[PDB]
């Protein structure tokens, strides 16, 4: 499986932006996926995650802001953000597991790696201005 | 807290382990102490069957928690040592990729000053010429990350991570872990907000024992809310 962002670049503070990230290959249904993001110098944050089973989690800070959603038939996962703010800023990856996932949301250390997922996106970049 | 205060000092652990693996039965015994003040475990097991049927490092996770340093900014969602003195189930799937997977059941509680660790393991659809009957593994343990989430339904917490295992040929084995503890008393536990336990583990052998053996010496501390 190989993961690809799209929809991510510069934005106004204030506007909105659709991240998409595509699934090549037959298997995505049965993937958790999950959006993570990484500023300059902080720890990596799983933003938000939508399971096997439907579920969503959302870290506190975008909380009613991001929506997370995903299409089994294009296999796509989606991240809508809405009154995007600087402290959005931060580079975006997709990832998908067929781990044990439980909606885990928040800092996961240094590297976003340190959450292990079975397959990652190289990321867009997104820039609030 | 009550359970809190437990842990301000040094305190014995003892650890026993029964295991059946695709068949292959084993006990292991253990000891040693932890200082929670410091995060810090130090312990020695020992196989009382003879050779143990699995590589010991698979068997690390297995092998207490509440002897994680919570920084005093995050005290309120230490859930592990809230649960003390009565103690908490903590039970684990382990799914080694392409491989079979462990279930494990152990009570975590006091008995009298020390802690116990007393776990009944289950191993099934092994490969014998896998890398975990295989004994395939290297003698040494990444550091990882423990990503725990409340479960308010079962006044206890979730946990899921994967570790990654060095394989001797220069790959890596990795094992899914799903985890859940539930306590063992009625009465008031923490519910904590999702955050993890930075975990680095050191594997090592004690050079005047002759039997199949582990030394453990495990720094874990909680990390992830500001």
């Amino acid at each position: 499986v190989q993961l690809q962002e799209s929809g991510g670049g510069s934005v106004q503070a204030g506007g909105s932006l659709r991240l998409s990230c595509a699934a090549s290959g037959d298997t995505f249904s049965s993937y958790s996926m999950a959006w993570f993001r990484q500023a300059p110098g902080k720890e990596c944050e799983l933003v938000s995650n939508i399971l096997r089973d439907g579920t969503t989690t959302y870290a506190g800070s975008v909380k009613g802001r991001f929506t997370i959603s995903r299409d089994d038939a294009k296999n796509t996962v989606y991240l809508q953000m809405v009154n995007l703010k600087s402290e959005d800023t931060a580079r975006y990856y997709c990832a998908a597991d067929s781990g044990t996932q439980l909606g885990y949301v928040g800092a996961v250390g240094l590297s976003c790696l340190d959450y292990v997922m079975d397959y990652w996106g190289k990321g867009t970049q997104v820039t609030v201005s | 807290g009550k359970g809190e205060e437990l842990f301000t000092g040094v305190v014995p652990i003892l650890v026993e382990l029964d295991g059946d693996v695709n068949g292959h039965k084993f006990s292991v015994s253990g000891e040693g102490e932890g200082d929670a003040t410091y995060g810090k475990l130090t312990l020695k097991f020992i196989c009382t069957t003879g050779k143990l049927p699995v590589p010991w490092p698979t068997l690390v996770t297995t092998f207490v928690q509440c002897f994680s340093r919570y920084p005093d900014h995050m005290k309120r969602h230490d859930f592990f040592k809230s649960a003390m003195p009565e103690g908490y189930v903590q039970e684990r799937t382990i799914s080694f990729k392409d491989d079979g997977n462990y279930k494990t059941r152990a009570e975590v509680k006091f008995e009298g000053d020390t802690l116990v660790n007393r776990i009944e393991l289950k191993g099934i659809d092994f490969k014998e010429d896998g890398n975990i009957l295989g004994h395939k593994l290297e003698y040494n343990y990444n550091s990882h990350n423990v990503y725990i989430t409340a479960d308010k339904q079962k006044n206890g917490i979730k946990a899921n991570f994967k570790i990654r295992h060095n394989i001797e040929d220069g790959s890596v084995q990795l094992a899914d872990h799903y985890q859940q503890n539930t306590p063992i008393g009625d009465g008031p536990v923490l519910l904590p907000d999702n955050h993890y336990l930075s975990t680095q583990s050191a594997l090592s052998k004690d050079p005047n024992e002759k039997r199949d053996h582990m030394v453990l010496l495990e720094f874990v501390t909680a990390a992830g809310i500001t």
